[PDB]
C-alpha cells in the first residue's frame, strides 16, 4: 500500500502502526537501508483486510504494554497540541488505536435536505461532546 | 574454478566501517569498500611474448584495490565474489 | 564454422535468471547474464611475430564473461549466437 | 600494504600549510599539498620482459609527487596513507 | 630537486617579457615565458631494457621550452621551480 496522510503526519501514523504491531519503522531518516528488515523487525495482528481505499489492521500482536503507552501518548499529545488543527491530526489517531472507527451514513429526501441533516448530525456531535467535557443541566 | 589469465578472482569486505572513529557511529555516506580477500590467481600475462609472465598476489592474500570499472562483479549460490585485471591491484 | 582469431563463440545461459531468489521469483530489472557456454574458439591471436598468440578456452565450456561493447551476436539457422573477445572473459 | 609494482606508499604532510609567507600566516586559498614521508616501494617495475627493473625512491625519504590519478589514499593506525606510481612522483 | 628521470627542473624567467619590442615596450596579454635556466637534469631515459640513454640538456643552460601542460611548477625557496619531461624542451 501508500501511506496515509502527508508531511510527517505520514511518519507519525507509521510509527502508530509500528507500536500497534510490535514493528519497526525503517527510514532513511534512520539511517538503514530496508535491504537488511529482520524477523524481528516485522509488525504482526490476529489479522488484515485491504479494500481498494482503506485498510484494517485487526488487533495488535505487538507488546500490550508498549501499545497502551502508545495511546496514552497520543493523548498526552492532545494536551498540548500547538492549535486546534494540531489537535485534530493528533485526535484522529486515539481512536483508531483503541478500539477502531464510527460513520454515521447520512440519509434524506432531497439533497438541501441532506446537507441540513449532515450540519445537525456535526452540531449535535458538538453538542454532546461538549456535554461529555462540562456536563449538563 | 579456474581465471582466464591477467584476472584475480577475489571477495570485497562490507561497505564502510560504521564505528571508525574508535566509539563514534555512523549510517553510509554510499561509497564501497578497498579491502579483498584473495580467492584464485591467473597463471599470468601473455602480451609482450616472453613466456606467460606470473602475477604476484596469491591465495588467501588480503588485498587493497581500485574499485573500478577493470573490477567485474559476481554472485555465486548467494556467496559476493569479484574478478580483476591484477592492473587495479594497489596491494596486499 | 572457425572465428577469425581473439574471437570466441557461445550461447548465453538464461537472462536475469527469473526463479533465482530460492521460493520468490524476481522479474527483471535491467542487467542481462554474465552466463555463457562455448560454440567455438579461434584460430588463436595473430599478434607479437612469435608465432600466432593461444587462446585458453575451449568449445563446452560454461564461461563467465563482462556484457561490454565487444559483445556482439550473430544468427545460426534461426537462433542467437554471441561473438566476443577472450578479453570479455573472466572464469569458469 | 606491500605496493603491487611500479607503486609506492607514502603519507603525505599537512594540506596547504598556512604559513606560506614568511612571517605572514597566509591561510587556505586553494592549494594542496606535493610532500609525501615514504613508507614503502613496490616489487620493481616488470613490463618490457627483459626481468626487473628498479625505482629510484626509497623508504624513510619525504618525495615530491602531483596530486594525480594514480594517488589513491587509504587507513593504517589511523593515518591518511597514500598509494601512486613512480609517474604520480616527480622529484626529491 | 632531483627529478625522477625523463624529468628535468628550471627556473622560468622574465613574465611576457616586456622589452622583447626595442625602444617601444610591449605590454602583457596573459601568456607566460617560454624562455628558462637548468637549475638539474634527471638520471636520463630507462626504456627498452639496456641501462639509460641520455638527455642532451645539461645543468645551468639557459634553454627554450614549450610552457603548458608538459612542465609542471614546485615551490623550492618560494621560487617557481619548473619541473618539466626533457620532451619539454625545444632548444637552446
Amino acid at each position: 500500500v501508500k501511506a496515509p496522510g502527508f508531511g510527517d503526519r505520514r511518519k507519525a501514523m507509521l510509527q502508530d502502526i509500528a507500536t500497534l504491531t510490535g514493528g519497526t519503522v525503517i527510514s532513511e531518516e534512520i539511517g538503514m537501508e530496508l535491504e537488511k528488515a529482520t524477523l524481528e523487525d516485522l509488525g504482526q495482528a490476529k489479522r488484515v483486510v485491504i479494500n481498494k481505499d482503506t485498510t484494517t489492521i485487526i488487533d495488535g500482536v505487538g507488546e500490550e504494554a508498549a501499545i497502551q503507552g502508545r495511546v496514552a501518548q497520543i493523548r498526552q499529545q492532545i494536551e498540548e497540541a500547538t492549535s486546534d488543527y494540531d489537535r485534530e491530526k493528533l485526535q484522529e489517531r486515539v481512536a483508531k488505536l483503541a478500539g477502531g472507527v464510527a460513520v454515521i451514513k447520512v440519509g434524506a429526501a432531497t439533497e438541501v435536505e441532506m446537507k441540513e441533516k449532515k450540519a445537525r448530525v456535526e452540531d449535535a456531535l458538538h453538542a454532546t461532546r461538549a456535554a461529555v467535557e462540562e456536563g449538563v443541566v | 574454478i579456474r581465471p582466464l589469465h591477467d584476472r584475480v578472482i577475489v571477495k570485497r569486505k562490507e561497505v564502510e566501517t560504521k564505528s571508525a572513529g574508535g566509539i563514534v557511529l555512523t549510517g553510509s555516506a554510499a561509497a564501497k569498500s578497498t579491502r579483498g580477500e584473495v580467492l584464485a590467481v591467473g597463471n599470468g600475462r601473455i602480451l609482450e611474448n616472453g613466456e606467460v609472465k606470473p602475477l604476484d598476489v596469491k591465495v588467501g592474500d588480503i588485498v587493497i584495490f581500485n574499485d573500478g570499472y577493470g573490477v567485474k562483479s559476481e554472485k555465486i549460490d548467494n556467496e559476493e565474489v569479484l574478478i580483476m585485471s591484477e592492473s587495479d591491484i594497489l596491494a596486499i
